[PDB]
């Protein structure tokens, strides 16, 4: 019963072209976050890349000035039931 | 054939008991499941002191030994549970508790096998 | 709660079956380190490596088949309890070396076999 | 079908009142030899002692010169069927 979703996603640090994201590590064995980032106008292609399970901060390079991202962040976690599988993911959005 | 069902009835309630005190307390400790840690210390308990009281009972029908070690406490017990919450912790780089899940499960098995088994050695002394 | 009882007892059955039969007829082999008891905890460890890759990929499968697997079969498959008596009449015998050694090629080999299976799966997916 | 009483059982030195014994392992683990010894001659009390599982000889001393003993020893050994239990014993005869 207890939730696999990370908590409290957000942008903590931004310059016009990157963002420092944070969140709240969830209460399994997160073997590794994935983060998932793209332009809100759902005219661009989503890219993800993982982070170990240890951070649960990342940055997002290569973004463009002024424009709308959907940021999302999900876990694969270990658990008794499941064994490995894939968490709901947090989103927010930001922009740059 | 009467073997087959010392092993089926034992071995069920040691898998029912397992799967019902993973399921409620595992996730209470993910660093290290005490569900899975219970039932290995219980079961190394049972092999104690089943080591010892069957030692002197040797007249006791195998169906009972049977029943209560490879059965309850066979099914009871895990390795492979115990196994994947340390490989996941490797892979989650969780290096220093699967070092410390190692330790307490073996470590503390062998005392609860021990515990089991001198605490009967001394009863009958 | 009760359909989910009779995953884990059928499950538990047939691995609890599976390592009373094999222990019997491998175990007075090598009594240093008793095959069988080794080869039913690398067996699940293999078994719930291949489901760890196996379930990520399938999410909708049956929670009946989950428990079936894991907590049934591979749970009742292993044993730590047996692996602790082997370990503690070793100690009790002065055999320490064979203590040491038992001790490691079971945690050891129980996790290759684990990433055995959870790579072989991963690389054929 | 693995047999755990000792095999070989013999005297390998003998003073007239001590007897040095020793035995075959028996391909079981072994916690402890349980050795017996009394006068064949009728109802001289058996008196007994353990052995570690690692020796495969015993001392018996405190004997009569000139008196025939029965020697016996079995095992107090691990099996994965009977988990500790006592193998049947293995019997020699001699005269000090
Ligand atoms: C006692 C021996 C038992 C038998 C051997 C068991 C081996 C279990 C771990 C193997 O799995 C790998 O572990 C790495 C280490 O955890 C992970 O690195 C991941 O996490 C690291 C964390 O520092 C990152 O640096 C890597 O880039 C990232 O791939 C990697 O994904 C994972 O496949
Ligand atoms: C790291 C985790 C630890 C977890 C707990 C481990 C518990 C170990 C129990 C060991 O049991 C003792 O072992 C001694 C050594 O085998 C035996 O000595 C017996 O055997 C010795 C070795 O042959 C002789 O020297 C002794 O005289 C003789 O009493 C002794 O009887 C026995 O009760
Ligand atoms: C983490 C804790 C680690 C340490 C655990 C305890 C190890 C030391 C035990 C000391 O007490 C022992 O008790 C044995 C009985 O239980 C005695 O065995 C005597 O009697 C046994 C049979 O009961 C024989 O097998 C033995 O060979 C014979 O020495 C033995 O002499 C005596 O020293
Ligand atoms: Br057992
Ligand atoms: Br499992
Ligand atoms: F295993
Ligand atoms: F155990
Ligand atoms: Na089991």
């Amino acid at each position: 019963s207890v939730s696999s979703v990370p908590t409290k996603l957000e942008v903590v640090a931004a310059t016009p072209t990157s963002l420092l994201i944070s969140w709240d590590a969830p209460a399994v064995t997160v073997v590794h976050y994935v983060i998932t980032y793209g332009e809100t106008g759902g005219n661009s292609p989503v890219q993800e890349f993982t982070v170990p399970g240890s951070k649960s901060t990342a940055t997002i390079s290569g973004l463009k000035p002024g424009v709308d991202y959907t940021i999302t962040v999900y876990t694969m976690y270990y658990s008794y039931s499941d064994l490995y599988s894939y968490s709901s993911p947090i989103s927010i959005n930001y922009r740059t | 054939i009467k073997s087959l069902f010392a092993v089926i009835i034992g071995g069920s309630v040691g898998c029912t008991l397992r799967w019902l005190l993973s399921t409620k307390f595992n996730s209470l400790f993910p660093n290290l499941p005490p569900g899975t840690l219970v039932v290995n210390l219980l079961a190394g308990l049972i092999i104690g002191t089943a080591l010892a009281y069957f030692l002197r009972q040797p007249h006791l029908d195998p169906f009972w030994k049977l029943m209560i070690t490879t059965g309850l406490a066979g099914g009871l017990s895990t390795f492979c549970t115990f196994s994947v919450e340390v490989f996941a912790l490797l892979q989650a780089g969780n290096y220093i508790w699967a070092l410390t899940s190692v330790l307490v499960h073996v470590i503390g098995s062998l005392i609860m096998t021990a515990l089991g088994f001198f605490i009967i050695t001394i009863l009958f002394a």
